[PDB]
C-alpha cells in the first residue's frame, strides 16, 4: 500500500508534466495555423 | 516470379521514369518507391528531398498524405534541423498529429459529433423481443464507434459504474477503450484516462496503460507520451500491469524502431518473473516497434528466447507470439529471412513448422506464388492424414493467403476457389478444416 503510494504520487508527478508539455506544443502549433490564415 | 530476383526489383525500372522522363515533381515517385518494401532510408528519403521547390504542388500533398514507416517523415526537417523550407509543417504533416483536429473539422461538417450507444448500433427494438460478457462486448463497440470522437456516453458520465460492472480483465479492457473512445487524441485522451491510472486494481491500470498505448497509435507525438508513461511498468513485479504498459509501449510505438523503447523491452522477456503471456506479448511489441526493418537486437533475443524454452512452454498459446514478433520485424524482407529460418530449424516439431511458415509468410508478403505455394499445398494435404498428432498442417492454411493478398485480385480470384474445392470439400476435424479465418482474412471490405 506504500509502494503504490509511491508510485501513484510519481505517476501523477510524469503525467502533470506531460500534460502541460502536450499543452504548451498544442498552443505553439495552433498560433502557427492562426498567422497563416 | 515469386522469387525477389524480378517481383521485387522490377519496380526499379519505373523509378527513373517519375525522377527524370515524365513530371519531375515526384508525387507519384514517392508512392511507386514504397513498394520496393518502403526501403525508404536509400531509395526514397534520398530521392524526394530534391524536388523541394513543388512544396506548394507535390510537398504539400505527398508528406501529408504519407502514413506509413513513420520516423523518415520526422526524420527529414522535423527535429532533424527543420532547414528544410517549412520543417515545422512538414513534420506536423508527417506526424499525423492532425488526425484529432482534422478528423474532428471533418467530424463536424459530417453533422456526426453526437455519440451513439451500443443499443443504437444492435437495434435492440428492432430485435422482436453472463452480463459480465454482454458489458465487456458494450465497452468494445462503444470504443470502436466513438473512436477518436474525445466523447462518449457510457465512460464520461459515470464510467467509475461502468468499470465496476465488468469482471476482472474485462476491466482492464473496458478501461483500454477509453484510449481507443479517443484514438488519436494524443492530447486530449491523456487526461481522460489519467483517473485510471491511480485505481486500486492492477486490471484497471494495466488497460488504462494499454489506453494510452492505443491513444498514440500511427501519431508520432513532440512529447513521447506513450513511452514516457508505459516505460516505468515493462519491468514491474505484476504480470497484470506488465501486459498493459508493454502492449501500451507497442501500440505507441509502432514501426519507429524506438532504439529507447527497444533496450527497455527486450530484458522482459529473459525475466524470470514474466509468464509466458508476458514473453509473448514483449516480443509481439518489439515486433511491431521494430516491425519490416530487420532489427538485430530484436531478431537475436526473440529467437534465444525460443531456444531457451522447454517444450512444455512452446506449448502454451501465448509462445505462438514469439514467432510472431520475429515474422513482424522482417515483413516485407524477403531475402534477409532464411538466416531466421535457419535458426528456427533447431526447435522441435510441436513450435518449429508453426515458426518457419510464420516468418517464411511475414516476408514475402503480396508476391504472387506459383511454386513455393506448391510445397504450401504439399504442406496443406499431406501430414496428418497418416499420423497419430492431428496438428501438423492447420496454420498452413491459415497463411495461404499470406503471399496472396491482393496479387492483382486474380489470385483472390482463385483463392477462394482454391479453397471452394478444398478441405470444406474434403478436410478434417478441426485442424486444416479451421480455414473460416483465411476466408476472412482474404477480403477486408
Amino acid at each position: 500500500d506504500r509502494l503504490r503510494q509511491t508510485e501513484n504520487r510519481a505517476t501523477r508527478c510524469k503525467v502533470e508534466r506531460l500534460q502541460l508539455l502536450l499543452q504548451q506544443k498544442r498552443l505553439r502549433r495552433k498560433a502557427r495555423r492562426d498567422a497563416r490564415g | 516470379k515469386v522469387c525477389l530476383y524480378l517481383t521485387s526489383c522490377v519496380n526499379y525500372v519505373p523509378e527513373p521514369e517519375n525522377s527524370a522522363l515524365l513530371r519531375c515533381a515526384l508525387g507519384v515517385f514517392r508512392k511507386f518507391s514504397r513498394f520496393p518494401e518502403a526501403l525508404r532510408l536509400a531509395l526514397m528519403l534520398n530521392d524526394m528531398e530534391l524536388v523541394e521547390d513543388i512544396f506548394t504542388s507535390c510537398k504539400d500533398v505527398v508528406v501529408q498524405k504519407q502514413m506509413a514507416f513513420m520516423l523518415g517523415r520526422h526524420g527529414v526537417f522535423l527535429e532533424l534541423s527543420e532547414d528544410v523550407e517549412e520543417y515545422e509543417d512538414l513534420t506536423e504533416i508527417m506526424s499525423n498529429v492532425q488526425l484529432n483536429s482534422n478528423f474532428l473539422a471533418l467530424a463536424r461538417e459530417l453533422d456526426i459529433m453526437e455519440p451513439k450507444v451500443p443499443d443504437d448500433i444492435y437495434k435492440t427494438h428492432l430485435e422482436n423481443n453472463d452480463s459480465a460478457r454482454m458489458n465487456l462486448a458494450s465497452s468494445f463497440v462503444n470504443g470502436f464507434v466513438n473512436a477518436a470522437f474525445g466523447q462518449d456516453k457510457l465512460l464520461t458520465d459515470d464510467g467509475n459504474k461502468w468499470l465496476y460492472k465488468n469482471k476482472d480483465h474485462g476491466m482492464l479492457s473496458a478501461a483500454a477503450s477509453l484510449g481507443m473512445i479517443l484514438l488519436w487524441d494524443v492530447d486530449g485522451g491523456l487526461t481522460q484516462i489519467d483517473k485510471y491510472l491511480y485505481s486500486s486494481e492492477d486490471y484497471i491500470k494495466s488497460g488504462a496503460l494499454l489506453a494510452c498505448g492505443i491513444v498514440n497509435s500511427g501519431v508520432r507525438n513532440e512529447c513521447d507520451p506513450a513511452l514516457a508513461l508505459l516505460s516505468d511498468y515493462v519491468l514491474h513485479n505484476s504480470n497484470t500491469m506488465r501486459l498493459g504498459s508493454i502492449f501500451g509501449l507497442g501500440l505507441a510505438y509502432a514501426g519507429s524502431n524506438r532504439e529507447d523503447v527497444l533496450t527497455l523491452l527486450l530484458p522482459v522477456m529473459g525475466d524470470s518473473k514474466s509468464s509466458m503471456e508476458v514473453a509473448g506479448v514483449t516480443a509481439l511489441a518489439c515486433g511491431m516497434i521494430a516491425v519490416g526493418s530487420c532489427n538485430g537486437d530484436v531478431t537475436s533475443t526473440i529467437l534465444q528466447t525460443i531456444m531457451e524454452k522447454s517444450e512444455t512452454e512452446l506449448k502454451d498459446t501465448y509462445a505462438r507470439w514469439l514467432p510472431l514478433g520475429l515474422g513482424l520485424n522482417h515483413l516485407g524482407k524477403g531475402e534477409a529471412i532464411e538466416a531466421i529460418l535457419a535458426a528456427l530449424e533447431v526447435v522441435s516439431e510441436p513450435f518449429r513448422s508453426f515458426a518457419n511458415t510464420l516468418v517464411d509468410v511475414c516476408a514475402y508478403a503480396g508476391s504472387g506464388n506459383v511454386l513455393k505455394v506448391q510445397q504450401l499445398l504439399h504442406i496443406c494435404s499431406e501430414h496428418f492424414d497418416s499420423k497419430e498428432k492431428e496438428e501438423d498442417k492447420d496454420k498452413k492454411e491459415k497463411k495461404d493467403k499470406d503471399k496472396k493478398e491482393a496479387p492483382a485480385d486474380m489470385g483472390a480470384h482463385q483463392g477462394v476457389a482454391v479453397l471452394g474445392i478444398a478441405l470444406i470439400a474434403m478436410g478434417e476435424e478441426i485442424g486444416a478444416e479451421m480455414a473460416l479465418r483465411t476466408f476472412g482474412h482474404l477480403l477486408r471490405y
